[PDB]
RNA sequence: GGGGGCGAGCCCCGAGGGGCUCUCGCUUCUGGCGCCAAGCGCCCGGCCGCGCGCCGGCCGGGCGCGACCCGCUCCGGGGACA
């Protein structure tokens, strides 16, 4: 046999006045600090209170495949790189004077960055599409800018990500981004992002502003008002029904 | 697949590096101000010095008082290659301070008092 | 214990979670000897100490 | 431009959306220590009309002063 | 001795050959031990009324 | 929240059992001891022989159950008042 009798079981009673408890998940319980602890409850408060409209506005996020079609047309509109702009300096240095290039010929178009430039493309109506992250820190500096959108005319989507949206670019951080001139190949792709983006923000615009959002109680008082809910269901329900 | 195993949230052992300085803040070492001729002043010729010379195998010196014993031992055992059973000292009320040199059996104290100059 | 007119009882509990021996300063009731167990928590019995 | 629009928005503080916005930040900052670097700055249009040019060297902080 | 002498004596000078040896008495250890034998063969006596309680209800 | 049963009861019951509320996470005759896991399952590396190698023997390791899962305040007591 390959098999010992001298294997005991010799199981662990894990209760109270048995033996001792195991080094169990204890991260319910952890002492964080107080930035992790700030910066939880502070969700917690934005959970709790009775957000108005104007920041509860940046919760309606466009959705995943939309998302990641905006994106595939904005990878084709990304402006330049650095020493990808001295690359265009020098390229058109060389065509200065060696056959006769006077350069007045053509600039691709490319996208917005800042809200200033797209509140200025948006107040002139030269914008197409504008993309909004979600999550500024300051909320001041996109607030009106939907409703600035909406009066205008012009189409407005919420992302996921400033993280995101400013790796569109070469930085870090990217707040809106406008799409100004788009090419023949990618403007039917263009219009039905625009087609879809305006039956979600554009259109329903008033039950955006009037969709009040907040009061939602956490699961430890949710609990406690449903189990006084079943116990009222069970002491007048079958009464009479 | 990570557990809090502990319920208090220690600081997390980082990684920090070291002194590679750019340029040295001084350009030059500091000079050695302690030499073997500077901790050693000068002998005593006191009648009772001598004597002590004469009966204990010693040699009295008069030294700085920022000297270690072991700086006494070697400052002598460098200026006059002469080993050294012990160093003794003490402080004066002048704030000088006193050696006590007591040297090896091997070699006599009046032959070398007479040739670093007392008698 | 100085400045106090009633005794004071070392007891000693094992703690649960890590193997160490933690010892409390009880106040023990009129009758209580040494070498007694004294148990604590919501399923005690109901006697003196 | 934008700064405009931040600029009345942080004029109309009796409005509710920015009575829930210093609610929320004098919170944050309650709950933090009586002076502390600020990494960016919460009010920037305030912040540029005062002086504050986004450049390597800028410093600001957030203190506490007791009311009264 | 005080107690910086116990840093020099030998090893027998400090103990006694017997488990507890050297930090409790011949007399508490023989108690503990008998002690620790007859609340474990309680502990088996409860067990095997506990299995029989379990076998027949 | 339901998996676990010595269980306490309800409904259905084909008397195997399934759902529902509770008891618990299993210790009270005694001045003993109790930690750094047992057992099981799934894999990995080196050596030797069958050679189709997740096959067999030796030595060394990993993961999960054991130690349930999901959560948004560390638990309670106040609280729109001190």
């Amino acid at each position: 046999k390959v098999v010992n009798p001298l294997f005991e079981k010799r199981p662990k009673n894990f209760g109270i006045g048995q033996d001792i408890q195991p080094k169990r998940d204890l991260t319910r319980f952890v002492k964080w600090p107080r930035y992790i602890r700030l910066q939880r409850q502070r969700a917690i408060l934005y959970k709790r209170l009775k957000v108005p409209p104007a920041i509860n506005q940046f919760t309606q996020v466009l959705d995943r495949q939309t998302a990641t079609q905006l994106l595939k047309l904005a990878h084709k509109y990304r402006p330049e790189t650095k020493q990808e702009k001295k690359q265009r300096l020098l390229a058109r240095a060389e065509k200065k004077a060696a056959g006769k290039g006077d350069v007045p010929t053509k600039r691709p178009p490319v996208l917005r960055a800042g809200v200033n430039t797209v509140t200025t493309l948006v107040e002139n109506k030269k914008a197409q599409l504008v993309v909004i992250a979600h999550d500024v820190d300051p909320i001041e500096l996109v607030v009106f800018l939907p409703a600035l959108c909406r009066k205008m005319g012009v189409p407005y989507c919420i992302l996921k990500g400033k993280a995101r949206l400013g790796r569109l670019v070469h930085r870090k951080t990217c707040t809106t981004v406008a799409f100004t001139q788009v090419n023949s190949e990618d403007k039917g792709a263009l219009a039905k992002l625009v087609e879809a983006i305006r039956t979600n923000y554009n259109d329903r615009y008033d039950e955006i502003r009037r969709h009040w959002g907040g009061n939602v109680l956490g699961p430890k008082s949710v609990a406690r008002i449903a189990k006084l809910e079943k116990a009222k269901a069970k002491e007048l329900a079958t009464k009479l029904g | 697949k990570k557990i809090r195993t502990s319920p208090t949230f220690r600081r997390p052992k980082t990684l920090r590096l070291r002194r590679q300085p750019k340029y040295p803040r001084k350009s030059a070492p500091r000079r050695n101000k302690l030499d073997h001729y500077a901790i050693i002043k000068f002998p005593l010729t006191t009648e009772s010095a001598m004597k002590k010379i004469e009966d204990n195998n010693t040699l009295v010196f008069i030294v700085d008082v920022k000297a270690n014993k072991h700086q006494i031992k070697q400052a002598v055992k460098k200026l006059y290659d002469i080993d050294v059973a012990k160093v003794n000292t003490l402080i004066r009320p002048d704030g000088e301070k006193k050696a006590y040199v007591r040297l090896a059996p091997d070699y006599d104290a009046l032959d070398v008092a007479n040739k670093i100059g007392i008698i | 214990d100085p400045g106090r007119g009633a005794p004071l009882a070392k007891v000693v509990f094992r703690d649960p979670y890590r193997f160490k021996k933690r010892t409390e300063l009880f106040i023990a009731a009129e009758g209580i000897h040494t070498g007694q167990f004294v148990y604590c928590g919501k399923k005690a019995q109901l006697n003196i100490g | 431009g934008a700064y405009k629009y931040i600029q009345e928005l942080w004029r109309k503080k009796q409005s509710d959306v920015m009575r829930f916005l210093l609610r929320v930040r004098c919170w944050q900052y309650r709950q933090l220590s009586a002076l502390h670097r600020a990494p960016r700055p919460t009010r920037p249009d305030k912040a540029r009309r005062l002086g504050y040019k986004a450049k390597q060297g800028y410093v600001i902080y957030r203190i506490r002063v007791r009311r009264g | 001795v005080r107690p910086k002498v116990l840093m020099r004596l030998s090893k027998t000078k400090k103990h006694v050959s017997r488990a507890y040896g050297g930090s409790m008495c011949a007399k508490c250890v023989r108690d503990r031990i008998k002690r620790a034998f007859l609340i474990e063969e309680q502990k088996i006596v409860v067990k095997v009324l506990k299995a029989q309680a379990q076998s027949q209800k």
